[PDB]
């Protein structure tokens, strides 16, 4: 039972709760009883970000990066419905939490790629007849990658979408053409697929974990840019809870 | 220009009877809201929530009417939302609370008049000074 | 148009600080001996024999 | 072609009126008794497809209604504008004084 | 000054198009801050066709 003060400047505080190894049970699901995500948690292990080819016919892969943002990538604290359906599957429909975190990792050579990391509007299913959750059970779905930077961020010469500069000020009579993409912002939203492979079952207290790969955009700079694929693979902690 | 009679002449209920305010009242009342209030309401605003202002056609639009003396030293007493459906006293400093908003302990009638007096007079001063925040200064 | 970076591939020196290498891997360890690593080291001897040479 | 989809919606109902599926929350501190209480309603009952759907939400009381049908006039509905609802900028958009 | 001119000429009957259509180009361009002496930089060096254009 660890306080604060044990874990404070230690990085467990990013770290997704674990299960022991004697956590390979089942929890049942009562078809009549309703249900709840009292805490959904994400533990980004890896980021890795899709190459781009030069010739647009070559098989582009995804190459790993390095964190430079240090461990402020975890999602924690999301709660929400979990549903029982007709044909038996569950639905998880993500209500709130810390649901988004923006990263930056650094590709070989050293290109930055921020992104937002999230579960926004996470809506994921199972397999259906799940009478009870277990090592088999896995999760599928989508959810919503928002612009990573919202309406009102200003780019460096003080342009920007809800507010700034319409225009290059610093360049009075240049042809606003070419200019158009960097002069006029845009709101990007996007989806993004995620899947959560059960690996450990208490179901006693009703506790799951596992693994995840999430895949979706990186930041595209209020559309100044294209953005880059990106596929994050970590752990994940959940308590399911009769609601 | 002068601090006149006028200025001075304010609205006392919603029913459009007015009150003459002393110079000695103004002053009072001005000294009394920087002792209670100003920390977050100098120059009209409002720190701790800055969408609600003491302009007067603010205090007109608010529920009960707060742009005359009655509706400001009722709010003194008995705070509530702009909508009249919270009674806010534990958040905001008021007689019924100067257990927990200990200054209030001290303010009488006559001062809680003296500050509402302070409140409506003040824009008819400064304009949009009043409640115009930064932008105004 | 480039000259002595062959030559440092050529007897072993492949890898970036920045994590690249010539023959277009990602994430490799080219511990200090790196393009950079190499030049580094140049400069410095470079140095120390400009020092020896106001001494002699 | 590029639009910047603010200025696009200042030339619509938007520019004119409370959107009920956009404005800034603070904005219903302009006409007696819709903030806060209504406001938050509102907000979080949104979107509707019609302005008089307000009058739809769950628990209303009939002053509650009133109010809101007396200030129907003052608002509008468009398009959930992405840019306008995301980062929970409907509470709070960076706007002070 | 053009704006006296365009007055005369539509005193005169002319129309708003035909007005402003009878002021010289040249006296339009001494009408345009680009042509303003103290519109410049220390270090914006050459012609002022180099900064806002050639006008055509
Ligand atoms: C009376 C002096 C004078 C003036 C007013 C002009 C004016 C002009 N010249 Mg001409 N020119 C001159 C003399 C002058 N010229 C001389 C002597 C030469 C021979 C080099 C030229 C050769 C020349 C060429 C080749 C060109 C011009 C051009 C021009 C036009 C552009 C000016 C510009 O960009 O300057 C820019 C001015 C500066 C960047 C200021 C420099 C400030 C110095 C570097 C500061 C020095 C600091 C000092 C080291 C501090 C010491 C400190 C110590 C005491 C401790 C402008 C109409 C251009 C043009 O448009 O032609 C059609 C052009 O192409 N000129
Ligand atoms: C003998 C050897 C002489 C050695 C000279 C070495 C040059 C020294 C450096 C001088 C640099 C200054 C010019 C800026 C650089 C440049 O690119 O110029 C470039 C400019 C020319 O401008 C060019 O013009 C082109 C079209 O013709 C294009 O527009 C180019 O884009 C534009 O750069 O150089 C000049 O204009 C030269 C004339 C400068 C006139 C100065 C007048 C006022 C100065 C008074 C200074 C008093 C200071 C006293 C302080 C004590
Ligand atoms: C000092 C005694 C004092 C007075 C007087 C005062 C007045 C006042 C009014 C009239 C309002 C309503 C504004 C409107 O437009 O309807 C109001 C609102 C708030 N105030 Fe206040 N206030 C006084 C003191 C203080 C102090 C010391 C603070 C800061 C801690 C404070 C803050 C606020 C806040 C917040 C509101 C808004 C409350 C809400 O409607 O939810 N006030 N004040
Ligand atoms: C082993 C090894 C190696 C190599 C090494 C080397 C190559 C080294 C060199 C070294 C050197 C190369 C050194 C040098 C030194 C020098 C010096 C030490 C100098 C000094 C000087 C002086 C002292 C001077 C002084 C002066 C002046 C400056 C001025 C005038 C006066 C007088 C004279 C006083 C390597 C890396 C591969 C790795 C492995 C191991
Ligand atoms: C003598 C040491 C000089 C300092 C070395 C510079 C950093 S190393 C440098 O890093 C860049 C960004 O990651 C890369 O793009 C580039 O390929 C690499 O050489
Ligand atoms: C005073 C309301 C009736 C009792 C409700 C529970 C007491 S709550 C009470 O609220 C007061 C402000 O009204 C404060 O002065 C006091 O400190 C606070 O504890
Ligand atoms: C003057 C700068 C000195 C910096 C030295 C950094 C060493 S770094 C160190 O070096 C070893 C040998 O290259 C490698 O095998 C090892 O993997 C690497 O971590
Ligand atoms: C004169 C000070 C220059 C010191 C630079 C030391 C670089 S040290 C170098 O750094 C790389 C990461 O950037 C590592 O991959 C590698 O193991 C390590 O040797
Ligand atoms: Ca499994
Ligand atoms: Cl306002």
């Amino acid at each position: 039972t660890l306080t604060y003060d044990d874990i404070v400047g230690t990085g467990l505080a990013n770290k997704c709760p674990t299960l022991d190894d004697t956590a390979r049970g089942a929890y049942p699901i009562d078809s009549s009883q309703t249900y709840r995500i009292a805490r959904l948690c994400l533990q980004p292990t890896t980021f890795l970000v899709k190459e781009e080819p030069k010739n647009k016919r070559q098989e582009a892969e995804f190459v790993p990066t390095k964190l430079v943002t240090r461990e402020t990538t975890s999602l924690d604290q999301i709660q929400g419905e979990l549903k029982v359906n007709s044909d038996g599957s569950l639905t998880f429909v993500e209500e709130d939490g810390i649901d988004f975190q923006p990263v930056t990792v650094q590709m070989a050579g050293g290109e930055r790629i921020p992104l937002l990391f999230t579960v926004k509007n996470l809506v994921a299913s199972t397999q259906p007849n799940v009478t009870s959750i277990t090592t088999s059970t896995d999760f599928k779905g989508e959810f919503n990658v928002p612009s990573y930077r919202t309406a009102n961020f200003l780019d460096p010469k003080g342009r920007g979408l809800a507010s700034g500069y319409d225009s290059a000020i610093a360049l009075p009579q240049a042809k606003e053409e070419e200019l158009a993409r960097a002069n006029v912002k845009r709101f990007s939203l996007t989806k993004g697929q995620i899947s959560l492979n059960v690996a450990k079952v208490d179901g006693r207290t009703g506790e799951i974990a596992g693994t995840f790969e999430s895949e979706q955009l990186s930041d595209d700079d209020m559309g100044a840019h294209e953005p880059h694929e990106v596929k994050i693979q970590g752990v994940f902690y959940a308590s399911i809870e009769p609601a | 220009a002068e601090l006149t009679p006028e200025v001075l002449t304010v609205p006392l209920n919603s029913e459009g009877k007015t009150i003459t305010l002393t110079e000695k009242q103004y002053l009072e009342g001005k000294r009394l809201f920087q002792y209670a209030c100003a920390s977050c309401h100098v120059g009209g605003i409002t720190k701790t929530n800055p969408s609600l202002d003491l302009r007067t056609e603010t205090l007109a639009l608010a529920t009960p009417p707060r742009d005359n003396i009655e509706g400001l030293v009722d709010y003194m007493k008995n705070p509530t939302t702009y909508d009249g459906e919270q009674e806010i006293a534990e958040v905001h400093p008021s007689l019924r609370s100067a257990d927990i908003f200990p200054k209030m302990r001290n303010l009488t009638e006559k001062d809680l008049v003296a500050i509402a007096g302070h409140i409506l007079v003040e824009p008819k001063i400064l304009g949009d000074k009043w409640g115009g925040g930064k932008v105004y200064y | 148009g480039m000259f002595v970076l062959p030559f440092m591939a050529r007897l072993g020196v492949t890898g970036s600080w920045s994590g690249w290498s010539i023959t277009g891997e990602t994430g490799i360890d080219p511990g200090f001996w790196s393009f950079e690593g190499v030049a580094l080291a140049h400069i410095v001897l470079s140095g120390l024999l400009f020092l020896a040479a106001c001494w002699h | 072609e590029l639009v910047n989809v603010v200025d696009e919606k200042l030339g619509t109902a938007y520019g004119e009126k409370i959107d009920l599926n956009n404005t800034n929350i603070a904005a219903f501190i302009q006409y007696r008794g819709l903030y806060p209480t209504l406001a938050k309603l509102i907000v979080k009952n949104a979107p509707y497809e019609s302005v008089e759907d307000v009058l739809n939400i769950p628990g209303l009381t009939e002053r509650q209604k009133q109010i809101l049908r007396e200030n129907l006039e003052h608002f509008t509905v468009t398009e959930v504008e992405t840019a306008l609802v995301e980062g929970g900028d409907r509470y709070n958009n960076g706007l002070y004084k | 000054e053009i704006n006296r001119r365009v007055q005369a000429s539509l005193a005169s009957g002319a129309t708003l198009e035909e007005a402003w259509s009878a002021i010289p180009e040249k006296l339009a361009f001494y009408d345009y801050i680009g042509n303003n002496p103290a519109k410049g930089g220390l270090f914006r060096t050459g012609p002022m066709n180099k900064g806002d254009g050639i006008a055509q």
